[PDB]
């Protein structure tokens, strides 16, 4: 995976566990634990993030992408318009939809506006999204995972604060996620000297 | 053009984060500011620890001589242990 990008090799392995994710339980009254692996990667600037994220959207057989500012909540998980074929009010599938049995790539999360985030909850949690509008009130299959690549609340990582002082989402989200990934550009003569020949060979 | 090299020559440069490793450089035997020997280069320079070192007896190693320099770098001190001079 991802041949162009050196180190990270543990995420990496969590990556290509995440696509091909455990199996789904159905249960008494059907009830429902999900299977996919859903991944966040939080960390420093220029720590390939976004080009993991763009491997992985090359990769999945079923990949949609997104980007935290130009997501809408709407817009993420379905919208209501007008079929002019007919006339009639009819939804349009957003990215979690459209991801269904695949994978959904977010790019630069943490800018997400909140009445963004509190669309992600219910796509995590129970792997559907639950619509009450417009005189349409269904529910919509979501089964899929959620990759997703963001920054602390400050530029870097702060070693000397809290995880949940450095990361700027809730933990009523961060426990959602299967593995929660902190890295680093941390300098050191040695890395630097190894990716940066690959860079060049690159 | 000599036959012998034609191991190679590094440029100094090209030591920087290569942690650990055999080297064989080419250089201009400074006394450095801070006062430890040292070699440079045209991309660099580096500071020496001789104090294990071999010189072949034929010649005299003021500073500023050209000599050629096999040795170990290491990157914890940046220095560039010397295992012999020629
Ligand atoms: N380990 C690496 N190996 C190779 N290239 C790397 C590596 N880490 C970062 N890069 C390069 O860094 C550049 C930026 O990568 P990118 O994925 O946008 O970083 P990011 O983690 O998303 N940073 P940001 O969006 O500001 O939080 C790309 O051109 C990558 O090729
Ligand atoms: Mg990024």
């Amino acid at each position: 995976l991802a041949p162009s990008i050196y180190g990270h090799d543990h995420i990496k392995k969590a990556i290509l566990l995440m696509l091909m994710g455990g199996v789904e339980k159905n249960l008494e009254n059907g009830s429902h634990l999900r299977g996919d692996i859903n991944i966040l990667m939080v960390g420093d600037p220029s720590t390939a993030k976004s080009q993991l994220l763009r491997f992985v959207l090359n990769t999945a057989s079923l990949a949609i992408a997104t980007t935290g500012r130009g997501s809408s909540g709407v817009g993420l998980t379905a919208a209501v318009t007008t079929d002019r074929e007919t006339g009639e009010r009819r939804l349009e599938a957003g990215a979690m939809v459209l991801a269904d049995r695949g994978v959904v790539c977010i790019d630069e999360f943490d800018k997400m506006t909140d009445v963004d985030r509190v669309a992600i909850h219910e796509v995590m949690e129970q792997q559907t999204v639950t619509i009450a509008k417009a005189g349409i009130h269904t529910t919509l299959n979501a089964r899929c995972s959620v990759i997703a690549a963001a920054n602390p609340v400050f530029g870097q990582y702060d070693v000397n604060r809290d995880p949940h002082q450095n990361i700027a989402l809730p933990d009523s989200l961060l426990s959602r996620f299967d593995l929660l990934f902190v890295v680093t550009d941390d300098i050191n003569e040695i890395r630097d000297r190894s990716i940066s020949e690959h860079v060049l060979r690159t | 053009r000599n036959e012998n090299f034609q191991m190679s020559i590094t440029p100094i440069k090209n030591l920087l984060g290569r942690d650990a490793q055999n080297f064989l450089l080419l250089g201009l035997l400074n006394k450095n500011f801070k006062g430890n020997w040292s070699l440079e280069d045209p991309s660099g320079s580096v500071e020496i620890d001789i104090s294990q070192t071999i010189p072949t007896q034929g010649h005299y190693y003021v500073p500023g001589c050209m000599v050629l320099v096999e040795g170990i770098y290491y990157s914890v001190g940046n220095k560039f242990h010397v295992t012999s001079m020629t």
